[PDB]
């Protein structure tokens, strides 16, 4: 019983873990798609400045 | 041909036109080109003038005549602009003929300083159960509507305007809110279909549409919110109350970036120029409540910003958030589910509209503000326990969440709202099914209108709830809930 | 017979003026153009050669014509210095903008001055008790020191400055100076009406504060210079009056931002992020003038905007080293309803040292910082796997950080309309004694919500009895 | 004739473009008629681009600029000791004229492949964690790197404060003279620092070269080089200088400002193309000379500041390339109590044990590698498991060794004080002691040895190594104190 109590606490803690790990993947997918664009834009400003003079 | 009054075009590309001469032109003066297209004198040099076009470059050739105007960029203002749709240079585009104008304010006007203002205290009534209870907007305030693509942003502004019909038919000159809806970079059809919605609801008569749409040259879009401000300011300056809606400043900032990059200004954060904060700041600072020494007139701005994927830390979102007096933040996650208006309460604030809340709302919405931001506490940590203590909160919250849900084009009076929030706050819904909360409103409000119209008239008249009227609201709600 | 030039070129805030005589106006001199309204003030920024100078305008250049006659005042923008500035409201150019006639002061000092020398430095270590718990406990401000409030849009800066004003200014002895820079005209009007309704400004008698405004409706010229006006006035009290001076700037970021709006029109190759190459030196020139010298003392509080909540942006980044105490306001903290939204860990004082605050204070502060940190080091695991996967030692230290975290929130007197709670003000000794006990684990039985938005230790006990039944 | 003199063509932003000066050398000092000095960095056909070492407010088109005939330089010599000077060596402590032995130029070549010797001498810092784990030798370049407010200066400062132990003696070879270069710091902080230095009586063997936040960028740019030259005087004359460059981040930034205003086309993050050379040539000057050159040393401790712990950023990568190792400081570790907040796994000293008193080397056997073992373990512990004896034994030891390496500021420790504490730690004698008592153990144990076993601490300080006779005595001593 304890063991079955456990197996039903484990598939619950992990169910809630995946549901919460996916919430962080939403934060870090967006921040990434941001930081990726920012990187490219700032290298591009560097290139444009270097290309005026 | 004078070289002082007249010019010849040296070159034209990338939205700029270079003109030789115009030796008596003013910095920021409108010009007229051979073809009728107008421009602004942006940069004034030895031997040439840089002119930004208000239209396609196709419309200006090298070797062309350019005449001075004498006038700095401006628009017609006055009361004759109600029920009209102009473009950014105040040119009438509804086909309804010449604009009847009291005169011509400039596009760039300075905002009234520290002295000529008073604090906000009067309600801009939105008729939206969520806004008016939880984020009250004052007359003179600047409240930003902010949220992702397609989250009912415009809907809040629009239903606010359609709610003004209430007093904009009346005799009382002071509770009248004249409107200005500014379309920046929108589709031409959306704006035409939007007018038609102001027309049907008979709201068009007290509003003004200024439109610089998706296809129009950037400087027109850049210009549109400013020439809208001057149009609005007239009411503020003449002891009346105008509401201005900038829809949206995102697209204006985009237009302005185009202009800036074509002009080769150093691109900063997200390739916006150094001065994009300033672009908005000078705009939104022209909203004010004036002191009685200046005629008490009030401009009120509801600018719209579009976030990307819910991120409010982006450059343009944080700039305007640090200009405005609060944000109504609308959320893609709520809107997906049905909770519309999708006013994410936690992340929404009015900074000065406190004083401006109708007392009767403030009374039945007593700390509803800080409870709902805290029903959000348990509801995010209950998806962990079956607690009897914290299940009434989850059933106050859930009922209240359905109570603030609203159909569109259905704005409500103050008097219709206070008893709905009484029935919520005081728990009169706890036994009623969730799927019947929407049927409770419509049945209840009829029951109220058919019997208890004495109580409903009285909330409207006072703007307060007497202990008598609250001891009565108790009887009528318990009576209807039992049947 | 004055020194006249003619306008050759106009772009935005930048006006190029040509001088017919070989005597050209010095860099930093104010020039003047007669307008239809009043007077447009230009400041000389550089000598371009061929008898032309480049200038920055202090107001909109609408209507300016190539050819326009330009006067040379033969001096940098001056401001009325002296006691006759108190209770008055003032332009970037010194002019009085409160309608109340002319500031009839006896003198007019330039807004550009050389910072005090190294010899003229006067170092101390004296705590400025603010009454705000987090400050007094973990990052205490310094009398004569420099205090910066970093925060993004709408996290709490202005309200924080407001409580600082309300707490320390009203009864301080010395003279205050508030300088609004690139913020809300409305906030100014709000502050003006406040100081009248608190007796700090008295129209019909004596006053304590001097007002200088250059807000976000102003051209970048005003927004660039107005911080120096405010400053110059604060220097006269310090130097020529020995005064301990309270200087308040809100917001100091808008000055750097202002300067980055002209930089390119002034013909400079941009630096990182679009900013002027002179960002650090423009800051040195301004900041290094706000300082306690041997003649007088200048405690100053400055709000620091953080753009796009990015502390690494060249601007606020550069500001950190100019400050004796920094308190950083965090959105993530504010979004939890904790206020002041102060970051207990990322906020810093020079004076968090046992020599100044007392060994006890230090020990308690450190153990509190230790506790919070251990919770913060465990956030990834709390979030994914939850509390139940921690060891019991940690589970205990976490449960205690959670309490201190809340216990650092405080009702402000000016924030009274958003909390709906009388604004408590807690003494430094009390804060120290209250946190010490919570560390010893005396109040573990007490639920978290009791520590939230209260004062000292007794207030938690009061709330704990209030909540049980 | 426009050879020795020229006329300003344009001016602003601290840059001046000068006509003429037809016989001026690249990098020569010039004098403006208005009083302000400057330096020629651009020699173009039409004109000379000149950066000023002050304000420009008093410079005007047409003004007359004058050759000095000299590549920028500074006064040098033991006369600068106890003094505070500006970038060009002008006295800013208002105590009158510096006396100069001579004048080195600012930009000196570094000693070559040949004139050198392997670093074999301790720069005893008196900080337990530095001296034991990341030991600094005379002639090394050791980088102190971290976010703002992590304790970088405190590391450099405690080191200067420690040299009092030797600087007060007759013996010159052991004496270590200190130069603290302040760049971009504000005046009140540099003030506060000299004030701390006088309280410990450390100013007498120091020189502060300060080019602060309000000073012309070219002053900030130049400071670390002239300070290098001021420091070189010691090295070049068989004495030993330590130079703290605090901080090279702020210097690079000035260098960037100077170059953009000269219109030199920018590079990465707008820095100048050669912003690496900027530091590489600075830091190569720090050296340990050969016998033929009198054995003098210049030890550099440059400081770098990162943003959000980003050690991958542009300048920090440059400088890490250059130095002989670094001390990494972390806010995360500071708030955990670990002070100095050294990241033991990331910090290194390439010079290594080679420049470390044998006494300390012997007791700190594999201490750093064991602390590495302690780290991996406290991560296997994190995921919730009680382990076996040996694994929980190293979990106990490393937790206390860490605590042992914690250390108050302005409290540098002598080697003979450090060796006992370490010996006590690594050999198990602390495992029996409750963790929150290790601090009070240290000072009591120290005071116990000073009064009772002074024999040993006198011997360790004298012989530098540890005979088995000193090991057996120490084992017998420590174990004795453990049983209070
Ligand atoms: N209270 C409401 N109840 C139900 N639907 C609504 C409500 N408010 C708005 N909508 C609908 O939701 C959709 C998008 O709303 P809308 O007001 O256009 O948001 P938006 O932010 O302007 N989107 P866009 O302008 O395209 O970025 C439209 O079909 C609206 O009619
Ligand atoms: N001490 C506080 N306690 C409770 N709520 C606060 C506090 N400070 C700020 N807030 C809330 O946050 C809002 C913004 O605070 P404010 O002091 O204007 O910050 P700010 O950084 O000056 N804003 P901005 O300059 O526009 O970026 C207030 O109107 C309150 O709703
Ligand atoms: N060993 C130590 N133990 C405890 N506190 C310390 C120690 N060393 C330094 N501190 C304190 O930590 C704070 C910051 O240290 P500091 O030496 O200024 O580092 P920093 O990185 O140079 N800061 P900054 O120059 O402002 O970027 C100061 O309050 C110091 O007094
Ligand atoms: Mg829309
Ligand atoms: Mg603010
Ligand atoms: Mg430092």
């Amino acid at each position: 019983q304890g063991y079955a109590a456990e197996i039903s606490a484990r598939r619950n803690a992990m169910d809630n873990a995946s549901k919460n790990a996916g919430d962080m993947i939403n934060r870090y997918s967006i921040l990434y798609n941001r930081t990726r664009q920012a990187v490219i834009t700032n290298e591009l400003v560097d290139i444009i400045t270097g290309a005026s003079s | 041909a004078n070289l002082n009054e007249t010019g010849r075009v040296l070159a034209v590309g990338d939205g700029i036109a270079r003109v030789f001469g115009l030796n008596n032109i003013q910095a920021e003066e409108l010009v007229e080109f051979s073809s009728g297209v107008k421009g602004m004198a942006l940069n004034l040099e030895p031997g040439q003038v840089g002119i930004v076009l208000f239209g396609s470059d196709r419309l200006v050739k090298e070797g062309e005549l350019v005449k001075r105007t004498g006038n700095i960029v401006d628009v017609p203002v006055g009361p004759g602009l109600l029920g009209r749709v102009v473009d950014a240079l105040g040119n009438p585009i509804d086909g309804k003929g010449p604009i009847d104008a009291a005169g011509r304010s400039r596009a760039q006007v300075k905002a009234p300083g520290i002295l000529p203002r008073r604090s906000v205290h009067e309600p801009v009534q939105t008729g939206l159960k969520a806004v008016d209870a939880l984020v009250p907007i004052g007359r003179g305030q600047r409240e930003l509507i902010i949220g992702d693509r397609q989250t009912g942003k415009t809907a809040v502004a629009l239903d606010t305007i359609l709610n003004q019909k209430r007093w904009n038919n009346g005799s009382d000159e002071s509770k009248k809110l004249y409107c200005v809806y500014v379309a920046v970079g929108q589709k031409r059809s959306t704006v035409a279909q939007l007018v038609q919605t102001l027309e049907q609801h008979d709201a068009m008569k007290y509003s003004i549409i200024v439109a610089a749409t998706a296809s129009e040259a950037a400087p027109l879009q850049y210009l549109a919110p400013f020439t809208a401000a001057s149009i609005g300011e007239w009411f503020r300056d003449n002891g009346k109350h105008a509401l201005i809606v900038y829809d949206d400043l995102s697209k204006q900032a985009v237009a302005y970036r185009q202009l800036s990059l074509l002009l080769r200004r150093p691109p900063g954060r997200e390739a916006y120029p150094g001065d994009v904060f300033y672009l908005h700041s000078r705009l939104l600072e022209r909203a004010a409540k004036l002191s009685e020494k200046e005629g008490s007139g009030s401009l009120t701005a509801l600018p719209v910003i579009e976030t990307q994927g819910g991120d409010v830390s982006a450059y343009i979102p944080t700039n305007v958030i640090s200009i405005t007096d609060g944000q109504i933040f609308l959320e893609a996650e709520l809107f997906y589910k049905g909770i519309r208006p999708a006013i994410n309460v936690g992340l929404s604030v009015s900074r000065v509209g406190s004083a401006a809340q109708v007392k009767a709302l403030k009374q039945v919405a007593g700390s509803l503000k800080l409870f709902l931001a805290q029903y959000r506490e348990v509801a995010a940590f209950a998806q962990s326990d079956l607690d009897a203590s914290t299940k009434q909160t989850l059933v106050r919250g859930e009922r209240l969440t359905q109570l603030l849900k609203q159909n569109q084009y259905s704005p409500l009076a103050t008097e219709e709202q206070v008893p709905l929030i009484y029935a919520g706050v005081n728990g009169h819904l706890d036994g009623i099914e969730l799927s019947r909360i929407g049927e409770f409103e419509s049945s209840f409000l009829s029951y109220l209108k058919s019997n208890h119209n004495e109580l409903l008239t009285e909330i409207r008249e006072k703007g307060e709830l007497s202990k008598e009227l609250l001891a009565s609201l108790k009887s009528a709600t318990e009576s209807f809930v039992a049947t | 017979t004055p020194i006249t030039g003619k306008v050759t070129a106009v772009i935005g805030a930048i006006v190029d003026v040509h001088f017919e005589q070989s005597e050209l106006p010095a860099i930093l001199n104010a020039l003047e153009i007669k307008t239809p309204q009043g007077k447009l003030v230009l400041e000389v920024a550089q000598h371009l050669g061929e008898n032309t100078v480049r200038t920055i305008a202090m107001d909109g250049t609408e209507g300016l014509v190539r050819g326009e006659k330009v006067l040379d005042t033969g001096g940098p923008i001056s401001v009325p210095v002296g006691r006759e500035t108190l209770g008055r409201i003032i332009n970037v150019i010194g002019e009085p903008i409160d309608e109340r006639g002319p500031i009839k002061s006896k003198l007019r000092k330039p807004i550009h001055a050389d910072p005090p020398s190294f010899a003229e430095q006067s170092t101390s270590a004296e705590i400025l008790e603010t009454g705000i718990k987090v400050v007094d406990l973990l990052a205490p401000y310094a009398r004569g020191g420099k205090i910066g409030l970093f925060g993004g849009a709408g996290v709490g800066k202005t309200v924080f400055i407001q409580e600082l004003i309300n707490n320390i200014a009203k009864a301080h002895g010395g003279f205050s100076v508030f300088t609004g820079v690139g913020e809300r005209t409305r906030e100014g009007n709000d502050l003006y009406r406040e100081m009248k309704e608190t007796g700090v400004i008295n129209l019909e008698g004596e006053s304590k504060v001097a007002l200088v405004f250059g807000q976000m409706n102003e051209p970048p010229g005003a927004r660039a210079r107005v911080a120096l006006t405010g400053l110059t006035i604060a220097e006269y009290f310090r130097d020529e009056e020995g005064q301990d001076v309270l200087l308040f700037i809100d917001n100091i970021f808008r000055f750097t931002q202002a300067g980055s709006e002209v930089s390119a029109l002034l013909g400079r190759i941009p630096s990182a992020f679009g900013y002027q190459p002179t960002l650090a030196t423009d800051m040195g020139l301004l900041q290094e003038r706000i300082t306690t010298t041997k003649k007088g003392s200048v405690t100053s509080v400055q709000a620091v905007y953080v753009p796009a909540d990015d502390l690494t942006d060249p601007a606020p980044a550069t500001t950190f080293a100019h400050l004796d105490a920094t308190t950083v306001l965090s959105r993530g903290i504010s979004e939890l309803g904790i206020y002041p939204a102060v970051d207990p860990l990322d906020s810093k004082s020079r004076l968090l040292d046992a020599a100044v605050v007392g060994q006890e204070h230090y020990d308690v502060a450190s153990k509190v910082q230790e506790t919070l940190q251990t919770y913060k080091s465990l956030q990834d695991i709390i979030a994914i796997l939850g509390m139940d996967e921690l060891s019991e030692q940690d589970k205990l230290t976490v449960e205690r950080a959670r309490k201190i975290q809340r216990f650092l929130s405080q009702p402000f007197a000016v924030a009274e309309v958003f909390t709906g709670i009388p604004g408590k003000l807690v003494r430094l000794k009390d804060t120290v004694a209250s946190f010490k006990a919570v560390l010893e684990g005396k109040y573990d039985n007490i639920p978290e919500h009791a520590f939230y938005m209260v004062g000292g230790i007794e207030d938690v006990v009061a709330k704990a009895e209030k909540l049980a039944a």
